[PDB]
């Protein structure tokens, strides 16, 4: 359901 | 949000959503106190019956959302932390007294039209709002009924008498609580729910017309149930905790 | 914080939303 977000965040 | 409707573009704007990494998901609500500070409610983060003991970096905070599931590019801001605080006074092997915890954040937010910090209360705001019968807001992206929202909710809802509070549940009550919500046959209802935990409870006051965070959602018996009411930690009853915190860590 | 609990969208440009002032008459 959920967008993903920019992978800059999850790192 | 049960009952409620959806929230204005900017209604909210010290609105938090709490976001897990792995797997990315919602897992509370929380708000914005200063560029550098969150506030939320230490079950988010911290409850062991639930096998629930996160901490830093499993987590990333997300500000000036609408949407619930949209990345929204350009308005949006998302930050790491660096700190959980809990309160070491949080009680989560009983009555989830003290629910409350902030989280430092790496960098500071840039304030914008969706982005906007809200008041915490003095003693002479808290006492002049916290009265039974006034109304304050609640926001937040939880479940709609005891499924989910496409944007974020929010819901008016009157401060409850003590005893009417206390004659409601058999869990016991404490002066770090209040709740809110609306009698049986009263002939309105709204409640907050699973999900929507660490959000702000807000009153707008008619001295200054500032927004103040009175509360933080906390527990509930199912949702919008007839003769329940939502808990909400009483933040001016910890504030001199959270003046600590912050006096002591930047 | 000085500027704490004032909305960009609203009271910065004297702007009501929709339910503020159930807020304001339940306040007596
Ligand atoms: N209707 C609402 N306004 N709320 C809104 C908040 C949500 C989410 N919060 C929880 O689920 C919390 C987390 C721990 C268990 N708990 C409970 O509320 C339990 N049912 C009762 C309880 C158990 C232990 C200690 C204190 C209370 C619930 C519904
Ligand atoms: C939770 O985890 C933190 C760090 O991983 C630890 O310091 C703390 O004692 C743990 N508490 C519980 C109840 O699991
Ligand atoms: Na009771
Ligand atoms: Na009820």
């Amino acid at each position: 359901d959920f967008e993903e977000i920019p992978e800059e965040y999850l790192q | 949000i049960v009952e409620g409707s959806d929230a204005e573009i900017g209604m909210s704007p010290w609105q938090v959503m709490l976001f897990r990494k792995s797997p990315q998901e919602l897992l509370c609500g929380a708000s914005l106190i200063s560029d550098r500070w969150v506030l939320t409610a230490a079950h988010c983060l911290l409850y062991p019956p639930w096998d629930k003991n996160f901490t830093e970096n499993d987590l990333l905070v997300r500000i000036g959302k609408h949407s619930r599931t949209r990345y929204e590019r350009n308005i949006e801001k998302i930050s790491m932390l660096e700190k959980i605080y809990i309160h070491p006074r949080y009680n989560w092997r009983e009555n989830l007294d003290r629910d409350i915890a902030l989280m430092k954040l790496k960098k500071p937010v840039a304030f914008s039209d969706y982005i906007h910090p809200v008041c915490l209360p003095d003693r002479e705001t808290a006492a002049s709002l916290l009265q039974a019968g006034y109304k304050g807001r609640v926001t937040g992206w939880g479940n709609l009924k005891e499924g989910q929202p496409s944007v974020l909710q929010v819901v008016n809802l009157p401060i409850v008498e003590r005893p009417v509070c206390k004659d409601s549940t058999r869990i016991r009550i404490t002066d770090n609580m209040f709740c809110a919500g609306y009698k049986p046959d009263e002939g309105k209802r709204g409640d907050a729910c699973e999900g929507d935990s660490g959000g702000p409870f807000v009153m707008k006051s008619p001295f200054n017309n500032r927004w103040y965070q009175m509360g933080i959602v906390s527990w509930g018996e199912g949702c919008d149930r007839d003769g329940k009411y939502g808990f909400y930690t009483h933040v001016f009853r910890l504030k001199k905790w959270i003046q600590k915190v912050i006096d002591q860590f930047g | 914080e000085a500027d704490c609990g004032l909305r960009p969208l609203f009271e910065k440009k004297s702007l009501e939303d929709k339910t503020e002032r159930e807020l304001l008459e339940s306040y007596i």
